[PDB]
Order: C-alpha cells, then structure tokens, then sequence
C-alpha cells in the first residue's frame, strides 16, 4: 500500500538515544545497518520491499533533526501544501545554484546534498509532498523542485 | 598531600580471573603488546563483597533496579522503626516511580541503595506529619544541606569510595556522589599468550568438548584517593578517620582477588610488591611497564626492578616530593623510598599520614 | 648422513602418497632415506624433515631449505630427547574370512591403540640399544592415502620422550635405518636430542 | 581457622597424566617458562573414583545427562520403596519432564547421589497427604534448605566441589557451591617443548668429547583450599570435627593420587614427598616460589622443596599470618623458621588435622 | 552448478577423526591447508572453482561442532525457515552488538567472529537459507541478519 504520515510522528517522539543513532550517520546505507532504524521503520514498512527505498530516503530527510523539518496543514484558503522548493525558498537561507547542484546529483549524493539543506534551512512544508516526491524522486520532482523555487523566489523578490 | 597513591604487583597462576560475554579472557593492548586484564569494577565489587571489607568497613550497599524486593527488604529491616506507608512515600520521592504491591517494579538504571540513608530520610519524611511541606518545599531544605545526608554515609562507605549517578526521583538533587576512590583496570606488566584448557565432562553411562581460556601473569593494580573528596563524602569526617577507611582500601588491594573460576583455577596469591605515595597530583606507574618486561628469571623480579626504576625517573624528573614506602618480599632497595619489611608497618605508616 | 628441512609444493603434496614420490625427486633403486612431516600443508607447500645417505638436489616441486652433513658420535648412558613417528601395529588373519592372491586368508596389520602396548612396542623395538626412560605415546589421527592405485589407511603415533644409550652402534642403526612399518609415508624417523 | 590450605609436592614422570584436543600433555606457561600440568577436574575425578575414596569417603555421586539409564538404575535400587511412578514423577518434577523408559535428555550433566533421590521420594507423601500442588511443595521444602543437605554425607563429592542446576526444580533446591577450591597442578621448573631438532643434532656430535644437566623425574606442585564452615553448610550444618575428618581425606587423597596408571616416582619408598597443611582466616597459595624457579641440582625435588619453604617464610612473616601448620619433609633442607610442626609421617599429619591443629 | 544440503549430512555422518581436524583450525584458509577437507568437500564440489569460497564458509561454519547448527525443515505455515538472525536472536544468548561488530567485520575476521557466535547459541535454522546468505555474503545478507535479530527480539 502506502506510508502514512504517522512516520513523521513516530520520528517526532522516538527517545534522543535513537534518534542520536539515526541522526549520526553520513549516508541512507550507513542507516540500513544501525538497529535503531529497523525498529523504527517495522510498522511502515520493512519488508514488503517496494517501499524500503522511500523509507531510507524518508527517514535520512527526517534524520536532520528533531524540528528541522516542521510539518505544516495546508491552509483552507492555499488549498495546497506548501512545498519543498517553496519552503527552501521562502527562508531564505538557500542560495539557488547548490539547489541546481541538488538536480545534477545522482544516488546517494542527492540524498546527503538535501539533508544538508533543510539543516541549514530549517523549512516549513506540507510533509506528505516530500514524501510522495522523494517516493519517486524522478526527474520530474527534482525539476518540479527548482521551478518551485525560482518561481517563489521571484514572487518574494 | 590530598592524593594517596597505592601500587600493586601481584603474580597469579593459571586462573581466569575475569571474562567476557563470551568467556574469553579480558584483555588490553598496551606498548603494542597483549596483556589480560582485570576490570576496576570487578576488583571494586571484590573489595565490597568480600570477607575483610565487612569486618572493617561494615555494611555492603544493595545495588538493584528491583524496588519491590526493595520495598519488602525495608519494610522488613524498618518496618519496626516506621509506619508501612512512610516507607512507600519515601522510596515513590527517591526513585521517582509508583508503588501499587504490583510485584513488577521498574528502575532506570541499577543505583547503590544504602540503608541507612533511607531510614535518615524517613526521619525526615515524618516532620511531613508536622506540616505537610510540599514534597517541592521539602526539596528546598534539603537542597540546602547536602552535607547531613554524606554523614549517613559512613554506613555503606563503597559508594563514597566509587560514587553514585542518580537519574531519577529526588536522587538527582540529592544522591549525586562522585570520587573519591580512582582505581585502573588490573593489566600484566608483559605480553601473555591465552592457553586453551580443552576440558570434558565424563558421562559414568557411556563425548563432549568444551574449552576454557586461562593465563598465568603478572599484573600491575594502581589506585588513587583523593581524601578531601572522601572527608567531603563521609559528611566532613576527620582526615584521621578518612586515612583508616585508606588503609583499608591499601590492604584490601594487596590481598583481594576476584573470585571468578576459584573452585577450578585457585589463584589465591597475596602481593609481591606494594608501594604507597603521598602526592599533590595523582600518579600511575602504568608507563614502567608500556615497554613489556621481558622474563629474566620469571616476570615479576624484572617486573619490580622496571617499576623501581620507572619511578626513580619520574621522580628526579618530576621533582616530587611526598611521603613514600614500599613492601616487598624480594634487595635493590630504590635509591630513596622508605622500606617496610611487613603490610602491617605499610599500613600503620600509612595511617599516621605517611610519617 | 644427512639431515634437512624440505618443502613441498602443495600441487604435488595433497595425498600422502604423492610425498615420498616427491622426495623421490631429490636424488641422485631401492630408499635410502626417512623423513618426518612437520607442517602437513602451508601457502608455499608441505614442511618435512629429511634424513638421508645423499644430499638432496632442488626441484620444481621440491624444495630444500637448507642442509647439514652430521656424523653421529654417541655417548654412552647419557640420557636424550627423542620423537619419533612410528605406526605401531599388529599383523593378523582376519576377523572377516576375506583372502587375496595364492587364495589362502588374507593378513591385516591393525593400530595398537592402547598406550600400555604402544610403549612396550617401542621399548621392544628399541631394545638393548636404549632405555626408555620416560615416553608420552601421542594419538595422532589416520591418515589416508590414494593407490596407486588402491585405498589404505595409517593411524600414526607420535612418541615424543627421554630415553638412555646402552648400545651406539645399535642406536645409530636404529636411527638410519628407522623404526617400524610405512617409512614410506613419513614415519619412523628417530629424532634424538640433548637435555 | 576457618580455612584449611594443602600444599603438596609429589613427583612423577610428566607422561600421560592428563591430554589436549590432539593428545599432547596439558601444559601452561608460569614465569615465562612452559610447565606440565593437570587439570583440577583430572585431580578431582581421580580422587572421586579413587579406591581410597570409596573405602574412607564412601560411595562417588554419578554424573549423566542419559535420564532413561538413570530410571533403571533408580527403580532397581529404590524399588523397595512401594511405587515406580511416584519415582519417575520426583524425576519428572526435579528435572522436567521424563516419560518410560525412551531416550530423553537432560539439559547438561550434573551429580546425582541416590541418597537425596530417595529422601525426594520420601518427601513426595506430602503429594497425597495435602494433597500439595507441586508448586507449594516447592515453596515448602524452599522453606527448609538445609534439611536435604544432610543427604549429602553420601555423595560429599558434591559438597566438595559443588554442583549448578540450569532447569527444573534442582534450580530452586539444588544450588550447591565450594567447599573445595583446588589448583590445577603445575611442575616446580622447565620441561622443555618444541626443540628445534635441527640445531638439537649440532650439540650432539662431540665427536671426540664425549661429554650435561642430569636426567630428571617430574615434580608437580599441588595446591588445594577447603572452607570449613561451607562444607558444614553444605553437608547440613555437621561437626566441625567431621568436616575435618573429611579435610585429611582429601589431603591424603592430594599427597597420593596420580592419574592414568601411574604412581609417585617414590611410591614405594614413602606416603608423600611434600606435603604441609596450614590452617588460615585466608585462602593462600605458595604458585609463586615456582615462578622463578627452579634449576636443578642433583634432582628438581630437593631445591623446590627449599624454594617453597623460603617463599613461605618471607609471605608467613611479611603478611604476619600466625596459623596452624604442619609439614611432613623427609628430604633435610634448610627447614621453615616459623611456627611450623614438623610430622615424621602422614598419618601423624593427617592426626594433627583431625584435631583442628592441635 | 550449486551445493546441496547432502553436505550437511555428510558433515553430520564424518567420523569424529576427520571433524576434529576441520574443528581444529583457527580461520578458514587454514581450512584449506588440512585433507579431511578436500576430501569432505570433492564431491559438491571442490572446486568449480567459482564455489570455493562458499564452501569454505560452510564448511567453516558447520567446523563448530556435530549439534552446533541443528537442521530444522521449514514449517508449512511460516513459508520460510526460521533464519540465522531469528535464530540467534531466539536463543536468546547472543547479545546484538556481538552481532553488530558483525556487521562490522572483514574477510576472515568475519566467519571467526561468527562461529563463536553459533557455539553459544547452538541454533536452530533452516540449513540453506545459511548456505544461500554465505554463498554471497554481501553487505545486503549482513544487513538482512541484523534485520532478522533486532525484528524477532522485539517480537
């Protein structure tokens, strides 16, 4: 079937101890290995395997921090989820070109590019979109991403 | 000077004195060179348990994260001095935890509970019946003297020695103990190879193979009190009392060994050599033996010579200038550290301060 | 006399029969010589110790270590160390009734496995050159071996101990000439040695 | 003292005594040098199935995990007593759970006397009478620990050496540890393995010399420990005086026995080479006088005797330890300075020990 | 082609003389030194070669004893057999970051690791799913063990 976003709560209460395992670690392989994260991820989840990659590429985003990434409802009047690229956009912190960087990488680089810049960013989004989009993490996301981005960008300017 | 140093060479035969999860002897690399090793822990749990240290010392503290066998033991050891809901109250505000008779209990970690403590505290909790403070209230008086509840410690001594790490209940602001006992790990003073002993258990109606790993070596214990610390833990007790508790520690080092696989591997051996120094700063003699002493005529002869010499370096390098004695049973005789032919002699020089 | 530490490539040492044959290739006709495996199989090949009438001569598959030409002088009631691997047994006819060539019963050599047996073979064996003065008789697995080409099998015992000189000659003998069965396949060479 | 401390030096050729995985002699490197040695459990089983011990001690506690050996053996012996089910329902609950005959298996091996077996079948009337649920037994002999101890005067073995249960009911009423803590056995000085042969053929040819160090037999240094008081508790609380009885068996047993077909080197001129008994508040073993030594002279026995009582001179004075202690020497060496009674021979020893030193 | 389970029975049916010495043996290439190997091994075979090294580790795996591994056919109900994670993590013996440094290890240092850890635990398992795990012994089977354990003892 699919994750729900009990994930993001389930991140959200773990104990420092573990969480201090997941969040020490340099790449989403490095994380298969520690116990921590098959404990965690058992409900979601491991082994059906369709979605072991979504999880490792989920739980290494989340891995960032414990409110690195906040989790905000889309408002009734938007009727959509703040996303991403606007997320990363609207805080400002983010310089555009280690984002093009983001859409150049390739396997497990893109991955440890993105961690490093929700730290940095410390970004509001709807968790779900980044969710769906790193299930799939296809072109079209990673180019949906930087369009989101500059467009945002722009419209703030 | 504050700081007591006491150093031991002790020699054992064939034993596994000390082992892992897997049974497989302890050990540590040192100078490049293996050495079997016994844990501070296990000598430190050695001393509290054994024979000399209740004769001396007294009371060993109960270590467990079982409250309701706790519950039961008070209520049975104060039950007669107390009321039964007293001692529910006092242990709920010292760990932090409920009491429903529900035979589970549930400790976060495994804490030193000394008796006497408690019963201090019950004496406490009663003038609850005067007012009742909020338990909040009671922590501010309590915060205030620290000291009250170290003199109850003189019962229990080993956690003044070792110390205690509180987590939970009213222990975090009050039962936080450190020092003032520092003790290394246990080492051989050269390289030991791990004999295999392959043994079988013999079926009279009738083949099964097991193995165990022992060692035979020489082994160097260093440890360190720092007696301001210990007459701060003990409720400011005499530097004069606090130099006996030392002794005791100095006598229990040259003579106590764990006792893991005894019945088997009887390795009941006393010290070859101890040396005691009184000092401003700590010292070990570990360095005397990084370069791993060669067997002469055996291990421990050349063993005491490199510790001799060792610390004749650092002591010309070092300039230190302290109280000094050392026993042996081997005479080379230092250049200048005073000679005790017996442990008792040590052990008095000791306790007159090293003078 | 010469005594020397060979090795064996381990391509032409894997059956216990190939090893003389590649000892063989040492020289230089009926054998002169008796050796002791070491160490069965490393990297490099099989470790043996070579007691011979020849210099060994270096080959592709055998290789020499080094060599001593040694001439033995012995003294007389002067006590020694000694090894020797030796296949102590006993020649019998036969629990099963199975008979080969000329068609009458078949005989069988069979292991003395009880240490009582195996020392008295061994102070028997040696007799009036040397006194066993004292022996450990160590088990040592069977070994086994191909052809060619037939099936066999040698249980060894390694007798590791001191023992007294009452005869030289006898004794030197004994050595050049080794003791007991399957000299062959690495046994019976007497190694003697000082206290 | 509630300690008594046996030392013995008793020789013998290092031979056959006790074997490795590959049937070499059991060795340890004490001192940096390479000793033989014999395992505790070797000394100990020799002594168990002693001929001595089953005339002065009593009958040898038989270990096995074969249970269906064992309810034969247990049904033939106790079958006086009325029923076999009642037996094989003790077994059942002491070890769970046994069916006819069949091969089940116990968990591991561990000691069974006869004795308590039949005081179990004794106890299980309680069945019928309350009638009591096996659990309620359970916590109604828990109450009583003592009282099946005393079925360990056959079966000391036991009480000796100790037995742990894994399972069943033994768990609860069967935890038996001490009383004897026994060295595994160590020679006084080098003998020598792995000799380069190679190099051992250069010193050989004289040729014209004709010229060493003298042969040698064996010599083991034996060390044993026993608590009195763990023993009284491990027999059921009994005579001091007995448990003492049972010590000089031991120490007989000590000073005497060889394993695998051998004897003393000096059997038949004497009892015992070395033996001393010391009586102590502590455990205390003299290892370490052999640590150094010992280089021969002559032969091994004279200087490790010697060797030994220096060492016990300088411990007996540096750690002031005034005790009860006895030697039997027939070698004349320099003998002890301290307070030690000399015994002409070892049943005088063995007298001395009975009566607590005296 | 591949290797049967025939050679877990034919481990279990050696004589004693020849598993003494395979036991006898502190890594696996050293495994390859001794005869009684060859000889075990001729038959599945020695060598493809490409089957070499998985018949090492099986070989230096079953070394630990007779009843050290105990062969238990798969329950028509579980679909699989129980595994060498479940196992070990079952018997409650083994302590995970044994298992971890495990996950940790390198070539021989791997197996020597490993075969103390199963004569501590004597398991039960299901004989080819160990022979299918070290016939590749990737990082992925590895990952799989620590999965196994740390899922079943929570369970």
């Amino acid at each position: 079937e699919i994750d729900a976003m009990a994930l993001y709560r389930a991140w959200q209460q773990l104990d420092n101890g573990s969480c201090a395992q997941i969040r020490r670690v340099s790449e989403p392989d490095e994380l298969r290995d520690i116990p921590a994260f098959y404990r965690l991820v058992q409900p979601f989840g491991w082994e059906n395997p369709r979605h072991q990659q979504a999880l490792l590429r989920m739980v290494f985003c989340l891995s960032a921090g414990k409110n690195v990434i906040r989790h905000q409802d889309k408002k009734s009047e938007q009727t959509t989820g703040i996303s991403l690229g606007r997320a990363l956009a609207n805080s400002g912190r983010i310089n555009e070109r280690r984002i093009f960087q983001l859409i150049r990488a390739d396997r497990t680089a893109d991955m440890v590019q993105l961690r490093r810049l929700l730290t940095h960013a410390e970004p509001v989004l709807d968790w779900p979109l980044m969710a769906r989009m790193l299930t799939w993490w296809g072109k079209r996301e990673r180019q949906q991403l930087l369009e989101d981005f500059v467009l945002t960008t722009n419209k703030n300017a | 000077s504050n700081f007591i140093n006491i150093h031991v060479l002790i020699s054992h035969s064939p034993s596994c004195l000390n082992r892992d999860d897997m049974n497989m002897q302890k050990d540590a690399i040192f100078g490049g060179k293996r050495r079997v090793r016994i844990s501070s822990q296990s000598l430190k749990r050695a001393m509290r348990k054994s024979g000399y240290y209740a004769q001396n010392i007294g009371e060993s503290s109960l270590r467990t994260i079982h409250l309701a066998q706790l519950r039961d033991v008070l209520r049975q050891k104060l039950g007669e001095r107390f009321d039964q809901k007293i001692i529910d109250k006092t242990l709920a505000l010292l760990s932090g935890k409920s009491v429903d008779e529900a035979e589970k209990i549930s400790a976060d970690a495994v804490t030193p509970w000394v008796v006497g403590e408690i019963a201090w505290f019950c004496e406490q909790v009663a003038k609850a019946e005067a007012d009742n403070l909020d338990d909040k209230k009671l922590l501010k008086v309590l915060k205030e003297d620290i000291a009250a509840i170290r003199v109850n410690l003189q019962q229990g001594v080993d956690i003044a020695l070792s110390g205690r790490m509180a987590t939970s209940g009213m222990m975090t602001e009050l039962g936080k103990v450190d020092g003032a006992m520092s003790i290394a790990h246990a080492i051989t003073t050269h390289q030991v190879d791990s004999d295999i002993d392959w043994f079988t258990a013999v079926d009279d109606l009738q083949a099964h193979l097991g193995t165990q790993e022992f060692s035979s070596g020489v082994f160097y214990r260093y440890a360190n009190i720092n007696l301001a610390q210990l007459q701060e833990n003990l409720g400011g007790a005499s530097r004069e009392q606090a130099l006996e508790i030392a002794t005791h520690v100095v006598h229990m080092l040259a003579t106590e060994v764990p006792g893991a696989k005894q019945r088997t591997y009887a390795a009941f051996n006393p010290a070859d050599m101890v040396m005691v120094n009184f000092s401003d700063m700590p010292l070990s003699m570990a360095n005397a033996f990084e370069k791993a002493v060669k067997a002469k005529d055996g291990f421990l002869q050349p063993s005491i010579q490199a510790f001799n010499q060792y610390w004749d370096r650092v002591a010309n390098g070092y300039g230190l200038n302290g109280a000094a004695a050392q026993f042996s049973l081997s005479d080379p005789i230092t250049a200048q550290v005073k000679q005790m032919p017996t442990l008792e002699q040590l052990k008095s020089w000791v306790r007159n301060n090293g003078e | 006399m010469y005594l020397s530490k060979v090795i064996i490539a381990r391509a032409w040492s894997r059956d216990l029969y190939q090893l003389h044959q590649g000892l063989w290739h040492l020289f230089p006709a009926a054998r002169d010589f008796l050796f002791h495996v070491e160490k069965r199989n490393t990297p490099e090949g099989c470790h043996v110790l070579l007691q011979s009438a020849q210099m060994p001569v270096s080959t592709a598959v055998a290789t020499v270590i080094k060599t001593k030409q040694v001439e033995f002088q012995l003294q007389v009631g002067v006590p020694l160390y000694f090894r020797l691997r030796a296949n102590p047994i006993k020649t019998i006819l036969d629990n099963q009734k199975r008979l080969d060539s000329k068609g009458n019963i078949k005989r069988c050599r069979v292991p003395l496995i009880k240490e009582a047996e195996q020392i008295a073979w061994l102070q028997r064996k040696l007799g009036n050159a040397a006194r066993v003065e004292d022996v450990h008789p160590i088990s040592e697995r069977p070994q086994y071996f191909s052809g060619d080409g037939k099936s066999g099998k040698i249980q060894t015992v390694c007798f590791e101990g001191v023992l007294t000189i009452n005869d030289a000659p006898a004794l030197i003998d004994l050595v050049q000439q080794g003791i007991g069965p399957a000299k062959s396949m690495g046994c019976g060479l007497l190694s003697l040695a000082p206290l």
